[PDB]
């Protein structure tokens, strides 16, 4: 589809029937298929969990602006207690996501192999593509065309360069993300990056 | 105290070697006038003595009976610092040569005179070719993968 | 299948009794190797499917865990114990003595024989009861036994483990001190101190 | 040129660039950062 850089041409192996194509591969990476394969899947996957990660690290923190809630920042929220110890929720947390990811990872390999339900055997997802499941994952039956892959593949990467941002103004600040975002508002012109 | 030994801060030894460090630079300090640029640079030689040793006591390295720091390299969490890190550095740059070198050897394998684009460099393509050793243990996990790594 | 959307290896059919296709090392490949194995498996699920009763039994009814039961050999003149009663032939060089010479006889019988189905299933007098008369219930038997016996071994594995990390602690100890408060007596404070 | 700058592509002429550079490079870093034993961060 569209150039990230004008004046240079787009690589062959990307001949734009992949959503969200925009011929962005410098350091070819994707030469191979199988890699480019494996490589959309993991893309897929990272947004999907980058999305969700900075949506409960900012919106539980912009309670301030409203006074509703109550509830330590992002980094503060492992030491808090809780009504199990870490150990227990972690083991817990490992044994569901070893099956999950398990199931996940035969259909990589072998599509369409882990369509059927493994107990009640008259259940089944329909038939559709590698890493778009379908079927009772998308309750609200809303039609999956291009254009609505190419948004979730562009939040996915916006929400991918967000996280990264959020973990890199912690460290160098020592604040959260919100009132970094409240100081630069305040005298934009002398609170960036350039302290100075 | 691993093996016996003792923290840099809680060593007498160090700070004898540093006394005498010291004492050995101000001698020659006396023969010239304190205006005089020698006087400079010996007082720069002092003050960056005294800061060396002042960080290696920061560091929390340990001393042996005659006062000098010891590298444990045995896994410590305590000391990952003196093997491990500047370990994966090393390895994480040789890897990067090496994956380079490679990439230009194959790249030029296929021209009618090889030998002669060894002596005299593609310059163009080697820059080309530079930037991609970056991401160089994914390429190399994938080449394994496929297959492709070893000749056949 | 032991893992839906895995191909099969090709020496493992499905015919065999308790067979799922799991071979992930391939230690199977060689017909001669496969055959030995099944005999193996076969003994050793047998041995501990007899232990679990025996492990158990004697800690549920207060005579102690299983491990107790052999600290007296290593003291000097240590005496065994049956039912709370002194046996009178417990010295420690008398019960090697018999044990030695009574299974090195059974095993060395065991070992002679050369028919392939004799020596996982040899039937005649080992089979009382009839149960073998039925050639359509013995697969379905056949295949109750494997699938209880890998439990069984999975079991026995479960109790040595437990053992490391509780020392002098049965089993049933483990059961009712999971039990009391389940959400912090658990695996997860071993696995990360 | 194109001669002289086939000229500059010879083994030793880059081989000596390159060297210089990094032995400068080297040299600075070391300047900036004396006397290092562990990696601290
Ligand atoms: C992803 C991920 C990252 C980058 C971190 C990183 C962090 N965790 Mg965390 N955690 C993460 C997932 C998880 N953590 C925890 C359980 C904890 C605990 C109990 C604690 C942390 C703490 C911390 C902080 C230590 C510095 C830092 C914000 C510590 C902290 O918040 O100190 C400021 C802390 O005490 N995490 C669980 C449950 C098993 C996770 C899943
Ligand atoms: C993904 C993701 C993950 C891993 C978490 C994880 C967490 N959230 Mg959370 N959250 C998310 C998305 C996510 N959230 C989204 C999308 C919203 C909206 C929220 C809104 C939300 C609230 C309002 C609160 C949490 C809280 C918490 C913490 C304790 C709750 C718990 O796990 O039980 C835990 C660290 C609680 C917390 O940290 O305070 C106790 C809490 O009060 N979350
Ligand atoms: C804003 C980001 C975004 C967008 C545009 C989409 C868009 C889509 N997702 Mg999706 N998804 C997202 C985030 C997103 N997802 C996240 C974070 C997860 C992880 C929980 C998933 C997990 C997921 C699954 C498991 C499946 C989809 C599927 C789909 C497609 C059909 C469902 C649909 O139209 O939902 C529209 C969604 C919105 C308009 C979001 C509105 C915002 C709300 C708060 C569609 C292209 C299905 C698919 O492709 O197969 C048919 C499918 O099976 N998604
Ligand atoms: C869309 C992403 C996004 C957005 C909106 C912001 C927004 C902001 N960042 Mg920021 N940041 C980001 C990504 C982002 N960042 C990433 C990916 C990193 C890692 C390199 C950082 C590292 C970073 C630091 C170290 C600091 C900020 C700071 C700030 C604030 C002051 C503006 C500034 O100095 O710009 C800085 C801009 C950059 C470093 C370039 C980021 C790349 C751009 C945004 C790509 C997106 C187009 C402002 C709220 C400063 C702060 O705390 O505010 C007072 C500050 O000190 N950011
Ligand atoms: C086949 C494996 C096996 C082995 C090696 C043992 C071995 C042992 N059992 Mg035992 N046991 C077994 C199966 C086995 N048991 C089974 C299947 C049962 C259920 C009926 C029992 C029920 C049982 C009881 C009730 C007691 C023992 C006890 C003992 C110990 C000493 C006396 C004894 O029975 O000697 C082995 C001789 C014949 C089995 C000895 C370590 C005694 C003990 O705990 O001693 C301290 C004891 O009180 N066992
Ligand atoms: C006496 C004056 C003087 C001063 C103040 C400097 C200062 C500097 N030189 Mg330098 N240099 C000088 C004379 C001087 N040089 C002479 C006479 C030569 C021989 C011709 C060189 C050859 C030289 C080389 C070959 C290199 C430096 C580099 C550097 C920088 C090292 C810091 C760095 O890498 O951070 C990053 C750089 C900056 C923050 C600003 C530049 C630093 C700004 C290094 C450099 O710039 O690294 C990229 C480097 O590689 N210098
Ligand atoms: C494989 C052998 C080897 C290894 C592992 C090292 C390792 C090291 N040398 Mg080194 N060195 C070596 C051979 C080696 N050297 C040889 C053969 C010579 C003689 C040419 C030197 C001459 C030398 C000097 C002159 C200096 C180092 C320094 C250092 C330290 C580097 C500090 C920094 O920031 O960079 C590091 C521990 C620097 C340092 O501070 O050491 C503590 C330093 O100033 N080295
Ligand atoms: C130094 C500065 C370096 C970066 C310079 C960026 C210049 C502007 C171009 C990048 C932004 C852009 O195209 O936004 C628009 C793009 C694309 O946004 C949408 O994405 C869709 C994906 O299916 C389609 O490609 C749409 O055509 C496209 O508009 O935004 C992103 O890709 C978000 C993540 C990257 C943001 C910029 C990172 C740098
Ligand atoms: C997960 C990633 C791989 C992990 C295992 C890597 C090694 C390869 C697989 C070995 C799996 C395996 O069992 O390989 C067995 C293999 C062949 O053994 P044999 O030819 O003796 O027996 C073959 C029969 O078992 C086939 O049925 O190699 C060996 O001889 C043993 C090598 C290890 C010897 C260790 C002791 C040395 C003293
Ligand atoms: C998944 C993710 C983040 C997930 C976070 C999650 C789930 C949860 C976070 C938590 O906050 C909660 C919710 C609650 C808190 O209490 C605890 C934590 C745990 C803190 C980020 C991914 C982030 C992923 C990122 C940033 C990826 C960046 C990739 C880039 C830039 C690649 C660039 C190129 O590869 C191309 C495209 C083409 C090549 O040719 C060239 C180059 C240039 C190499």
């Amino acid at each position: 589809k569209g150039e990230w850089l004008p004046g240079l041409a787009s690589p062959d192996y990307l001949t734009g029937s992949l959503a969200g194509d925009n011929g962005f591969d410098p350091l070819g990476l994707a030469e191979d298929p199988e890699n480019l394969k494996w490589f959309v899947q993991a893309e897929l996957v990272n947004g999907r969990w980058a999305m969700l990660g900075v949506a409960g690290m900012l919106l539980p923190e912009v309670f301030t602006k409203i006074g509703i809630i109550n509830v330590p920042e992002w980094y503060d929220a492992g030491k808090e207690q809780y009504f199990a110890s870490s150990s227990t929720l972690f083991v817990i947390e490992f044994i569901l996501f070893h099956y999950v990811e398990i199931r996940r990872w035969q259909d990589i390999k072998n599509p369409g192999s882990v369509n059927q339900d493994p107990i009640f055997k008259q259940y089944s997802l329909p038939k559709g593509e590698v890493g778009y499941p379908g079927g009772i994952f998308n309750p609200l039956n809303f039609a999956p065309t291009q254009e609505a892959k190419e948004k979730e593949l562009a939040n996915g990467r916006l929400a991918m360069l967000a996280f990264l941002g959020f973990v890199v103004q912690h460290n160098v600040t020592g604040k959260g993300p919100f009132e970094n975002l409240l100081q630069h508002l305040s005298d934009p012109w002398h609170n960036t990056i350039v302290q100075t | 105290d691993i093996s016996g030994l003792t923290p840099c801060k809680d060593s007498k030894q160090f700070a004898k070697r540093e006394k005498q460090q010291i004492k050995k630079l101000e001698s020659s300090l006396k023969l010239y006038a304190p205006e005089s640029a020698p006087a400079l640079a010996l007082n720069a030689q002092i003050e960056k003595t005294k800061r060396r040793f002042d960080n290696y006591g920061k560091y929390g390295l340990l001393c042996g009976s005659d006062g000098l720091p010891h590298l444990i390299v045995n896994g410590d969490q305590r000391h990952w610092g003196e093997f491990i890190t500047p370990g994966i550095l090393f390895l994480y740059i040789a890897g990067w040569i090496g994956w380079v070198g490679r990439s230009y050897l194959i790249a030029i394998s296929g021209e009618k005179k090889p030998a002669m684009k060894e002596i005299i460099i593609d310059v163009p393509l080697a820059s080309r070719i530079i930037f991609r050793g970056f991401i160089w243990p994914v390429a190399a996990y994938r080449e394994f993968l496929n297959g492709d790594l070893i000749a056949k | 299948h032991w893992m839906p959307g895995e191909p099969r290896p090709a020496y493992l059919d499905g015919s065999a009794p308790g067979d799922f296709g799991f071979d992930p090392l391939g230690l199977g490949e060689v017909p001669a190797n496969l055959e030995r194995y099944k005999e193996s498996e076969l003994i050793h699920c047998r041995w501990a499917m007899l232990a679990v009763p025996g492990i158990l039994v004697p800690e549920a009814l207060g005579y102690g865990n299983w491990v107790k039961a052999q600290e007296w050999a290593a003291l000097p003149g240590g005496q065994a114990t049956y039912l709370g009663n002194p046996v009178p032939w417990g010295t420690l060089p008398t019960i090697l003595a018999i044990e030695f010479l009574a299974i090195a006889f059974v095993e060395h019988q065991r070992s002679m024989e050369k028919d392939p189905e004799k020596k996982k299933y040899p039937g005649g007098a080992f089979d009382p009861l009839g149960y073998s008369k039925d050639p359509k219930k013995l697969e379905e038997l056949k295949v109750k036994e494997i699938k209880n016996g890998r439990l069984a071994l999975l079991a026995f594995v479960g109790f040595c483990v437990q053992q490391s990390a509780y020392p002098g602690t049965g089993p049933l100890e483990n059961l009712a001190t999971h039990l009391a408060d389940p959400w912090h007596n658990n695996i997860g404070d071993i696995v990360i101190p | 040129m194109r001669d002289l700058k086939t000229y500059l592509s010879v083994a030793p002429v880059l081989s000596t660039l390159w060297f210089g550079s990094l032995a400068g490079l080297l040299i600075e870093i070391n300047r900036l950062f004396p006397d290092a034993l562990t990696f601290p961060f």
